[PDB]
RNA sequence: CGGCCCCCUGGACGAAGACUGACGCUCAGGUGCGAAAGCGUGGGGAGCAAACAGGAUUAGAUACCCUGGUAGUCCACGCCGUAAACGAUGUCGACUUGGAGGUUGUGCCCUUGAGGCGUGGCUUCCGGAGCUAACGCGUUAAGUCGACCGCCUGGGGAGUAC
């Protein structure tokens, strides 16, 4: 919910996901994966990106 | 004691045998097998001069039938 | 074979310093002595010697500051076929005077500052960088 | 910071930013590449090529390599008396001693770069490759040997280095 | 002291070998061959060895942390012995690349090691399966061996104690960007070039390399001892 | 190239290695191809080339020890 | 540049004693001169082979592969010397840490080691100072230089046109 709002409001999102991952590992837990989709930056293709850090079993 | 200059086994581990003489058959046979041919220099670790004059000498000798030229004559 | 002998002096000074050599020797000449004196005092060489009753011969000691080379190049500018002559008013400025031009005036070999100060011109021999 | 010139707070001169991928064996590279030059107007050797997973990190990594293990280089604002004839990887620059009273002319982004680099008045026109990455190397490779002496004894200065060399 | 000449001659009469290969930039401290064996020149070594030890003492008074780096099969006991105790650090199950530049990571992996050693011996991870515990028991052994003689090290070291350069060139390079003074012991194929103080030697003969290092190690370690007793006196004066 | 040299104690299998010393090589090896005069000088002469592997091998024994692979 | 030899003859490598004393360097034009095959006439010609047939392949022996098979290959003399003419790097010369191999003149050595040391020789491995886009070079440079020459200035079309 917090990440989706940034995109909703057409804010630049240059660091936003990277700081999502950082604040979550700063507040607790042992690992996070974030994957973001919805045409990043306004591209006219599908364009995803992702970041996983610590231990996330699958 | 000083100045021996070639007693034995000194300068080199293998002797240079003849240079350019071709009238003795046994001096030549030091580098010719019974199969009837000259040995590569790589295999003996001979030095190149004594081998170069011998190539000439062994052929002078071959052409006079002092040696077999070819394996079919064993 | 020998077509420029102040170029050969120079390359010996250059290479002397690149191989950490203490001294560098070559045949001597009048131009080579008059330069070696201006070079001693402005410390672009450390000292020199002259020897030979039969033929003269030149011994030189290299420039250092800390122990490894500090002079980038020493190259000659007026040479066999492109001899370059300058007037009193147009004597050059070499690295705001941290470097030298060695300058043959009619009054002899000196630096470009004493050559200017007399108000002579002449052949501008060799530069540092 | 440390062995660095009297900069105060950092110069954040970003010249370029890019994103590169082979996409050959497991999808594209998500990483970005960054070019930044960091000076202080008085002379520094700071130049940083960096890369990271995302653009904020690429620039910040590139700036970090531009401010650590840099010597201070002690030229007088825009005047310099002893440059080097710059070559860096086929990209060639040719500075000489000069007034600051004349100003500096340079096209593209280079009149903004030369000023934070402190070498702007001494510069004269480039030749060879016109790659952004190696054309700005004037204050790095062009100062690898230098001085800017203010003493009246400047020609007995090298004499002074010689009798310390004895 | 004169003692620095006694160790150097007693060790150095090995003359090396290293077949006939060697390196031209070492040439001055190399005496000419006696039939395709190389011979070290000791007579050129006596100014060298005396230069090197005198500089060791002055950093003795400055340091908390020593790194002995460059280890090899023939050098392992001498590197273990050179440290003697836990104010002096050494790697003997190998140095690894970036052990100083990424010291952040080392202090994390030491914190993993000491955590699994107290868990393992208490019994804390031994639950679930025996496989899951055993692959851990083995990685803890592997940390225990790799780190055992450096595990306590509270910080970046003051100096670098190099016993061979041939295989450990990265460790030298990175200590130089960290701005650390290097004290080097070189063989015939290594260069004297580009490092601050040299002992000319050779890498063969296990009898020389045990002694060179022992002389170097005694110097710094006993230097610290006599400086340390002075340091105490100097500070208790302040409060009186 | 069963080789004329007689094997110690005669047998139906020739001890072809122990018989040969420099035979077939150069003489009966270049079968059914166009014979050149001077090509050996640049084609064959790789003695310099093999001398490098022999030095390298004598260097690496000391170096595996210095790495502690040994 | 290669059967072996002789007839004619170059150039280089060492080494001492002596001699002359810048008689030097580079070089448009230039005369002389060919790896290989082209090529005219005389002497000669076993095998292989462009071409040419036919097989085999994939539709071209003339893509790929084989077999026959002709000019050719071979010599004497005679005609313009082409290319990948080079460690793809002109010349000659001065200067810049060297070790070791192959192998040779030669002082010294169980010439005990195609070795060592003493000093030249080509030739080759190795890497420093320096140089390079990169490989790579490095005392046989692609280093520091010196003088003078050759030669290049986007590609195709053109090594032809003119």
């Amino acid at each position: 919910d917090s990440i989706t709002s940034q995109l909703e409001r057409r804010v630049m999102f240059r660091r936003a996901m990277k700081r999502a991952v950082q604040n979550a590992m700063r507040l607790g837990a042992k690992g996070i994966k974030v994957e973001v989709s919805g045409r990043l930056g306004g591209a006219e293709i599908a364009r995803t990106e992702w970041y996983r850090e610590g231990r996330v079993p699958l | 004691a000083r100045y021996f200059r070639r007693r034995k086994f000194c300068r080199f581990t293998a002797e240079g045998v003849q240079e350019i003489d071709y009238k003795d058959i046994a001096t030549l046979k030091n580098y010719i097998t019974e199969s009837g041919k000259i040995v590569p220099s790589r295999i003996t670790g001979t030095r190149a001069k004594y081998q170069r004059q011998l190539a000439r000498a062994i052929k002078r000798a071959r052409y006079l039938s002092l040696l077999p030229y070819t394996d079919r004559h064993q | 074979s020998m077509q420029d002998p102040i170029a050969d002096m120079l390359t010996r000074i250059r290479n002397g310093q690149a191989a950490n050599k203490a001294a560098v020797t070559m045949p001597s000449s009048k131009l080579k002595v008059a330069i070696a004196n201006v070079l001693k005092e402005e410390g672009f060489i450390e000292d020199f010697k002259v020897e030979g009753d039969t033929k003269p011969e030149l011994e030189l000691t290299l420039k250092y500051f800390q122990g490894k080379a500090v002079v980038e190049s020493i190259q000659r500018v007026s040479r066999p076929g492109l001899r370059i002559y300058k007037r009193k008013d147009e004597l050059p400025k070499v690295m705001a005077g941290l470097g030298i031009a060695v300058v043959s005036t009619s009054k002899g070999v000196m630096t470009d500052r004493a050559a200017r100060q007399a108000g002579l011109g002449g052949e501008i021999i060799c530069y540092v960088a | 910071a440390h062995i660095e010139k009297q900069a105060g707070e950092l110069q954040e001169k970003l010249i370029a930013v890019n994103r590169v991928s082979k996409t050959v064996k497991g999808g594209r590279i998500f990483s970005f590449t960054a070019l930044t030059v960091v000076g202080d107007g008085n002379g520094r050797v700071g130049f940083g090529y960096g890369k990271a997973r995302e653009v904020p990190a690429a620039i910040q990594k590139a700036m970090e390599k531009a401010r650590r293990n840099m010597i201070n280089v002690a030229l007088n604002n825009g005047t310099l008396q002893h440059p080097v004839k710059g070559v860096h990887t086929g990209s060639r620059v040719f500075m000489q001693p000069a007034s600051e009273g004349t100003g500096i002319i340079a096209g593209g982004a280079m009149r903004a770069v030369l000023e934070v680099a402190g070498v702007h008045n001494v510069l004269a026109k480039a030749y060879g490759s016109t790659n952004p990455i190696n054309v700005v190397r004037a204050t790095i490779d062009g100062l690898e040997n230098m001085n800017s002496p203010e003493m009246v004894a400047a020609k007995r200065g090298k004499s002074v280095e010689e009798i310390l060399g004895k | 002291a004169t003692v620095s000449m006694r160790d150097m001659l007693k060790a150095g009469v090995h003359f090396g070998h290293q077949t006939r290969y060697w390196n031209p930039k070492m040439k001055p401290f190399i005496f000419g061959a006696r039939n395709k064996v190389h011979i070290i020149n000791l007579e050129k070594t006596v100014p060298m060895f005396n230069e090197a030890l005198a500089e060791l003492n002055k950093i003795a008074s400055r340091k908390g942390k020593i790194l002995f780096v460059g280890t090899k099969r023939a050098a392992s006991e001498a590197v273990k012995d050179a440290a003697l105790s836990c104010d002096q650090f050494f790697v003997n199950h190998r140095w690894l690349g970036g052990m100083l530049t990424n010291w952040k990571t080392v202090r994390q992996s030491i914190k993993r090691l000491k955590d699994l050693e107290t868990q393992s011996q208490d019994g804390t991870f031994d639950k679930l399966t025996k496989k899951e515990a055993l692959m851990r028991t083995r990685e803890l052994e592997k940390l225990e061996n790799s780190l055992g003689g450096i595990k306590d090290m509270g910080g970046l070291p003051d100096a670098l104690f190099v016993i061979d350069a041939d295989h450990e060139h990265i460790a030298i390079k990175e200590a130089n960007n960290l701005g650390i003074p290097v004290f080097a012991i070189v063989d015939t194929n290594s260069d004297p070039d580009g490092v601050d103080f040299v002992i000319p030697g050779n890498d063969d003969a296990i009898r020389a390399v045990t002694l060179y290092l022992g002389a170097v190690a005694a110097t710094v370690r006993e230097g610290r001892s006599q400086d340390l007793a002075s340091q105490a006196e100097e500070s208790f004066v302040e409060a009186e | 190239p069963v080789i004329k040299v007689r094997e110690n104690e005669p047998f139906d299998v020739a001890l072809r290695r122990f018989k040969r010393s420099c035979e077939k090589a150069g003489v009966l090896a270049e079968v059914r191809r166009r014979e050149f005069y001077e090509k050996p000088t640049t084609e064959r002469k790789r003695a310099k080339a093999s001398a490098v592997k022999r030095h390298a091998k004598k260097l690496a024994r000391e170096n595996a020890r210095r790495t502690r692979l040994y």
